[PDB]
DNA sequence: CCTCCATTTTTGTTCGTTGTATTTATTGCAATTTTCGTGCCAATTTCTG
DNA sequence: CAGAAATTGGCACGAAAATTGCAATAAATACAACGAACAAAAATGGAGG
């Protein structure tokens, strides 16, 4: 099985999972912590925002792919967005600054 | 027909496939004559007695 | 978007996730405060000029007593007002002063760490910006509709999640309690209905942590705002930390 | 039948991850320049095995594609195979022979009491190698052979010895993988895992990390060659029972 | 500069972890004796 | 540069400021239009810079003293 | 019959044949299970079991 | 307005420097929201609309 | 009893559902027209300005492909007073050709020549189909052939193959990107014929198990029981009553339905004019006719010449008969049908009836020749 | 019982955590690997150490 | 299953860890080939237009 | 006989890795909007001179 | 090709009919199975003065 870009999660904006979903491969813990300790720092940018759940990321990538320019420029994930929105339902008042 | 390593024998300790192999080989040779009797056709007598 | 409630709820988290806030706050034990707040016990708010002094915990009996005896020279009452009540009257300052004074005079180890504790808790809600009387709720915040969708069905049909399920009671709970208060009804009945709706927004914040889970169609637990917060299938460890990712595949 | 030549084109330089799980280290990730294949299955080098602790029985493997430069760079420079030699928990090497390799270099390097062409004097390895494949020499045949080795001066120069060696034709045979700074007396024994895992360290130790990766293929293809000539195979008058069983279990 | 070594030694300690399980002196050799 | 890295890393010293050197280099190369200052032989650009690196062409300091020059001759 | 049918076509114990050869089919029929309704659970089961 | 200007604005990324978490008064919950629920209803099945 | 299937689809899961947690329902995405066609405008060499123009053109284009607002809503929707409406038309013209081809046209003829600029030079009938579509369309829309030829200046033959040539294309681009996923509808109550009378029974397919957790409250969900019970009464009794009403128009199809009203089954089953409207609302019932919605047996009526009333519904089916039997040298204008109605013993108007043929799409009797 | 609240949220006991953090108005200056992680930033090690020194002394 | 003519020993590296190479004879003569079934249903139903 | 310390009891939080779904409850008024048939006249096209 | 009939439909008319918000609405026997470690807090016993 094998996977350029496909359909997305609605609320999550990531990539769905499965062979017969067309779907992507889970990128976990520990393959953070594998590229935390060898200190590949781009890499993990890549894996957390332009290829699951930045979605003007995600966009601009694949342009510039196509347009022969490999370089990123990331944003906020979507799921960070989403856990904000869930923990201000529970009335507390947690928000980014400066 | 297929070449099998010989390192995954003694440490893992399944010696039946060795005495399978053996015994298969065998059975093989007795229907080889027996295939080699038929072939040139002899009498029943010498089939029946072997 | 958001909820008035027509009565003041505790928050659950600020109440049974130990040690206590409100507890620790208001230096009352935390079965007491669970008496008062499910309607079972009343409380004096103000001592006035009678017997009564602050925080003593009165029954039905007694408070029936203390009508027709000291008539209409206190005040106490039960529920989550009554503990609103106490909270927003009380002060900060002068007790963080006293409870150093009373830390630097007695001499021991058991009661020496309480009120270090407690001196802790208070030094820490001056220096925040937060008022005490902010661990009750009068207003509910809505989650975003796209973040709660309906589950689609064959034949153009949709079925409710579980967070509009708690939603849906919360609102309708409130909605007859707002309809039986200004319709004047006896308090018998008023109390039953508030005691409800702190039961209704208690599931809905996190289910299961007081009483007993409610459960849906399938005899099983809903899920609440903190099942979606925390876990092994919260948006921390599934969604924050590891994710699936484009440009991947895999073989034998 | 353009896009196939337009895919060797993208391929040719650009890296790719391959992960195994769990990953239990970080050489459960690696970054290897990928050669197109039929198939439907993934090849995998023999010598990253035990860093993935993988075998060929039915385990998957996921692959990765990174899309920037500087995510192509840090594969290149921090996760690419041949920078992972040495284990990071101990500072002993991981991408070491075992299994085939080890069998076909331990039995390479011994020698036999009456071997053929015992006790001929040989001018140096290539005599031995061009002995060996016409048939007129054993490869565990005792002979003396004249051998060149070179040792690193104190400014870091080699410099050059030549003497004759009482060794076996297979061991001089094997002297012409060695890289020029090693002595002759690391060949000079009967090899077995552990010898050739210290082989490897003093040669990473010595000589550095490019000179490390060839003499690691050159063993490789050495080893899997001579094992696959020696014909090594398992039967069952192998497993020799030794006759005093039978009294030791009596006199118990 | 700059390595993540914390990471580094956990998974160290970790990896090998499925691998572990779940009235008189004699002197041996020749040598002088030293008490403290 | 095609199999190892080492005399790129002995070069500038340490592993994490060589991919930082060779990806502004490579940027370099593969959009702002610069020519390679080695014979190119069917090589991508991040295999260039590296060997560009390896001969000690380019370094940090070089490409601050190229950027410093090129603006002020625009100037 | 809506209770026969529920329990026939949506139990635990009730499955998909296995039918990858006569030897599957044999081993399914043969087969004793310590789980489902009325039984124990595959966390919380024990060690000595 | 500007369709330019319109449409680059709703790309643009917040920049930050550090997270802050607080109890919320009511005021700012109501200043959170864009309205207030008061039917327990979702779906109006009869004409397939919110 | 209740009749057992004799055949059926095999059911799509084939698992042991072991699991006894799964997680919450969030959907997928999926790709319309207009994702499509803004994820070619997003890799093409465009302008801010042109991208701009392009976003705006794209929110216009609906289902059929087809533009369906003037280039001057657009230039006004854009708010840049520099721009013309000639860079529109390029921004236009290079959208138009996207994956599919003739897509936001703004209209048929428009379309059709989009298509044919693709084509090679070396397509034999190109010119003639070119000049068909640019200048005579309407001609070939009234299948006349003659008049076309006496001004295309053609023969027989070269007409025959730019016609062929012409009805090639695809006159609704947009639809190849096919989103949507047939949806159908669950009938609601069955009408079966028992004894030679019909009668109606409820739909089995609902959810019947009335459980309670008395483990642990349910006194609230004990209300809703008998809520389910008092839908499911009102619904069996209004649709008891409009079939016993009705028994006619399924034995003989339409031309024999009553003409009731809602507060004839309001008088029947003793409740408000409301509720019926309420219940007879997006509720089917199936038929060996079909399905229809309770809706559907609600008409007015006309007045009948014999003392009675007809339907509107009889008298659209007795217009759709007599219209499908017209004359074909000739066909028949509504002044002839009102005369035909007329002796039957229908009286209604002239303009009624050319309400009527409206609202069944039938061409005047011009166009029907 | 570190100086993070998102660190430890991650962790494990996210009731408690946020319900004390909330209570004390904790402030997170995401300097650890988890928080950059978290918020899809570089972290501070290996190729992005650079990077963060240059923030950190615009501050 | 069917009855293979085996011999055990290394090749070239082409059994390493649990390998096995196969004759082309193996293959030119069908003698692990599979039949795989499957099955389609399509529904034509009825709806309100 | 009181405080206070230690001890047992109570409650809470954690634990290797995928699976495919069934929700809506009504009911009686007063107001509002929608729709009905049918007339009027104006533009169309159609046949005849 | 010109001169009016025959045709069709947009627009409008009163009048019947379909469609909405908004307060009022009840409670009857069964329901399940079995986990282990470990820590922090609470309830009680008991002893020094
Ligand atoms: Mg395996």
């Amino acid at each position: 099985h094998a996977r350029s870009t496909g359909s997305y999660s609605l609320v999550t904006q990531q990539p769905l999972g499965g062979k017969a979903q067309f779907g992507g491969q889970r990128f976990g813990e520990m393959e953070v912590w594998a590229l935390e300790a060898y200190g590949a720092a781009y890499t993990l940018q890549e894996m957390l925002t332009v290829k699951s759940d930045d979605v003007n990321g995600r966009t601009k990538m694949y342009k510039n792919i196509v347009d022969g320019n490999h370089q990123m420029e990331p944003g906020m994930p979507e799921s960070f967005n989403v856990l904000l929105k869930e923990i201000r339902s529970l009335g507390i008042n947690i928000e980014l600054e400066d | 027909d297929i070449v099998l390593n010989p390192l995954g024998v003694p440490s893992r300790m399944n010696i039946g496939q060795i005495l399978e192999t053996h015994l298969g080989m065998a059975a093989k040779g007795i229907g080889d004559k027996i295939n080699a009797m038929l072939k040139q056709q002899q009498e029943v007598a010498k089939l029946r007695e072997f | 978007g958001h909820i008035e409630l027509a009565s003041p709820t505790a928050h659950i988290w600020f109440l049974k996730s130990l040690p206590s806030r409100i507890g620790l706050l208001l230096d009352m034990p935390l079965r007491d405060i669970e008496r008062v707040l499910y309607f079972e016990s009343y409380v004096v708010i103000e001592g006035g000029m009678t017997n009564l002094e602050r925080q003593q915990i009165l029954t039905e009996e007694q408070y029936l007593d203390a009508l027709e005896e000291f008539g209409d020279e206190f005040d106490a009452k039960m529920g989550a007002e009554a503990i609103q009540a106490l909270l927003k009257s009380m002060d900060l300052e002068q007790e963080c002063e006293q409870l150093r004074e009373e830390l630097n005079e007695t001499n021991s180890e058991t009661k020496r760490k309480k009120l270090t504790k407690r001196i802790k808790l208070l030094e820490a809600f001056v220096q925040s910006g937060n008022k005490p009387e902010w661990m009750i709720l009068t207003v509910l915040p809505v989650l975003p509709p796209d973040l709660r969708p309906l589950v689609p069905l064959d034949g153009g049909r949709f079925a409710t999640s579980d967070l509009n399920d708690l939603y849906r009671r919360v609102i309708n709970r409130n909605n007859r309690l707002k309809r039986l208060l200004d319709l004047a009804a006896p308090d018998i009945i008023v109390r039953n209905e508030k005691r409800m709706l702190q039961e209704a927004v208690d599931a809905l914040l996190d289910n299961g942590r007081r009483g007993r889970a409610i459960t849906g169609s399938n005899k099983r637990p809903l899920k609440s705002l903190a099942d979606m917060i925390k876990g092994k299938q919260g948006r921390f460890r599934q969604n924050l930390l590891g994710k699936r990712v484009d440009y991947s595949g895999r073989s034998v | 039948a353009v896009v196939w030549d337009i895919l060797d084109e993208v391929i040719r330089e650009h890296p790719v991850l391959l992960n195994r799980a769990p990953t239990l280290h970080r050489l459960g990730i690696q970054a290897f320049e990928p050669v197109l294949i039929e198939g439907k299955a993934i090849q995998l080098h023999p010598l990253v095995c035990a860093a993935y602790n993988a075998d060929f029985d039915g385990d998957q493997m996921a692959v990765h594609v990174p899309l920037t430069l500087e995510a192509q760079l840090e594969a290149r420079a921090l996760m690419m195979s041949t920078n992972n030699i040495l284990s990071p928990a101990n500072g002993e090497p991981i991408i070491v022979p075992s299994q085939d390799v080890v069998l076909g270099l331990y039995y390479m390097t011994r020698d036999c009491v009456n071997a053929k062409g015992e006790g001929m004097v040989l001018t140096g390895p290539k005599e031995a190698e061009r002995l060996y494949r016409s048939g007129l020499a054993s490869l565990h045949a005792r002979v003396k052979v004249r051998i060149t080795e070179y040792e690193k001066d104190a400014n870091g120069e080699l410099v050059a010895k030549t003497s004759l060696k009482d060794t076996t034709v297979g061991r001089a045979i094997l002297w012409m993988i060695v890289p020029k700074g090693l002595p002759y007396s690391i060949v000079n024994q009967a090899l077995g895992k552990k010898a050739i895992s210290k082989m490897l360290n003093t040669c990473y130790r010595i000589l550095g990390l490019k000179p490390t990766v060839i003499f690691a293929d050159q063993i490789m293809y050495t080893g899997f060659a001579y094992a696959a000539r020696s014909g090594a195979s398992v039967g069952i008058d192998d497993m020799v029972i030794p006759e005093k069983k039978h009294e030791i279990i009596s006199e118990a | 500069k700059g390595e993540a070594i914390g990471v580094i030694a956990a998974q160290s300690i970790g990896e090998p972890g499925t691998q572990l399980t779940m009235s008189s002196i004699q002197v041996k050799n020749k040598g002088s004796i030293k008490l403290s | 540069a095609r199999v190892t890295v080492q005399d790129a890393v002995e070069k500038i010293g340490n592993r994490f400021d060589l991919v930082l050197v060779a990806a502004r280099r490579a940027r370099q190369m593969q959009v702002g239009g610069k020519d390679p200052l080695v014979p190119e032989e069917n090589d991508k650009t991040t295999v260039i810079a590296l060997r560009e690196i390896e001969e000690g062409l380019i370094n940090n300091q070089i490409l601050d003293v190229r950027e410093r020059q090129e603006q002020q001759e625009q100037e | 019959s809506a209770a026969v049918k529920e329990f026939f076509g949506s139990s635990q114990l009730s499955q998909f044949m296995d039918q990858n050869n006569p030897l599957s089919e044999i081993t399914h029929k043969r087969r004793i299970s310590a789980l489902g309704p009325g039984g124990l659970t595959r966390e919380r089961a024990g060690f000595e079991v | 307005k500007d369709l330019l200007k319109f449409l680059k604005a709703q790309t643009k990324t917040e920049e930050f420097d550090a997270i802050k978490i607080a109890l919320a008064s009511p005021d700012m919950i109501r200043s959170w929201s864009f309205g207030e629920v008061k039917k327990p209803e979702t779906i109006n099945y009869r004409t397939f609309k919110p | 009893w209740d009749t057992i299937y004799t055949a059926g689809t095999p059911s799509g899961t084939s698992g042991d559902y072991i699991d006894d947690e799964l997680p919450v329902y969030q959907g997928e995405t999926t790709q319309t027209l207009q994702d499509y066609l803004m994820w070619q405008v997003e890799l093409t060499p465009f302008s801010d300005t042109d991208r701009a123009i392009a976003t705006s053109i794209v929110d216009a284009v609906d289902e059929t492909g087809y533009l369906t607002v003037p280039l001057e809503d657009i230039l006004e929707s854009i708010g840049d007073e520099e721009i013309d409406i000639d860079e529109v038309e390029a921004v236009l013209k290079r959208i138009q050709r996207f994956d599919p081809v003739g897509v936001a046209a703004k209209d048929l003829r428009d379309c059709l020549l989009i298509q044919l600029s693709q084509f090679d030079k070396t397509t034999p009938w190109l010119e003639e189909a070119r000049l068909i579509i640019s200048d005579h369309l309407d001609l070939l829309a009234n299948h006349d052939f003659r008049t076309l030829m006496r001004v295309t200046r053609l023969k027989e033959d070269v007409l025959k193959e730019a016609v062929n040539l012409i009805q090639s294309l695809d006159p609704r681009p947009g639809q190849s990107i096919q989103t949507g996923e047939p949806e159908y509808v669950i009938p609601d109550v069955l009408v079966r014929k028992h004894n030679g009378h019909w009668t109606v029974e409820l739909n089995s397919d609902s959810i019947p198990r009335l459980q309670i957790n008395q483990h642990y409250n349910l006194q609230d969900a004990k209300w809703l029981i008998k809520s389910l019970e008092s839908r499911n009464d009102t619904l069996l009794r209004v649709s008891r009553c409009i079939v016993e009403q009705q028994q006619a128009f399924f034995e003989q199809g339409e031309e024999y339905m009553k003409p009731m009203v809602l507060a004839d089954i309001a008088q029947a089953v003793e409740m408000h004019e409301s509720t019926i409207s309420r219940v007879t609302t997006q509720k089917y019932l199936h038929s060996p006719r079909g399905i229809f919605e309770l809706k559907y047996f609600f008409s007015s009526h006309v007045n009948t010449e014999g003392g009675g009333e007809a339907s509107s519904t009889a008298i659209r089916a007795l217009v759709k008969k007599l219209i499908a039997a017209e004359n074909p040298a000739k066909p028949l204008s509504d002044s002839k049908l009102t005369s035909l109605l007329s002796e039957q013993g229908i009286m209604v108007a002239r303009r009624t009836v050319a309400k009527y043929r409206e609202s069944l799409s039938i061409p005047p009797s011009n166009q029907r020749k | 019982a570190t100086e993070s609240f998102i660190s430890a949220a991650s962790f494990q006991e996210t009731t408690r955590v946020l319900t004390e953090a909330a209570v004390a108005g904790k402030r997170d200056e995401l300097r650890g690997l988890k928080e950059n992680v978290i918020v899809g930033r570089l972290i501070p090690a290996g190729t992005g150490y650079a990077y963060h020194q240059d923030r950190m002394r615009r501050r | 299953g069917q009855n293979m003519r085996v011999a055990f020993m290394p090749w070239n590296g082409y059994n390493f860890e649990d390998s096995i190479l196969v004759s082309e004879r193996v293959v030119q003569e069908d003698r692990f080939t599979t039949i795989h079934i499957q099955e389609l249903a399509c529904v034509s139903r009825d709806t309100k237009l």
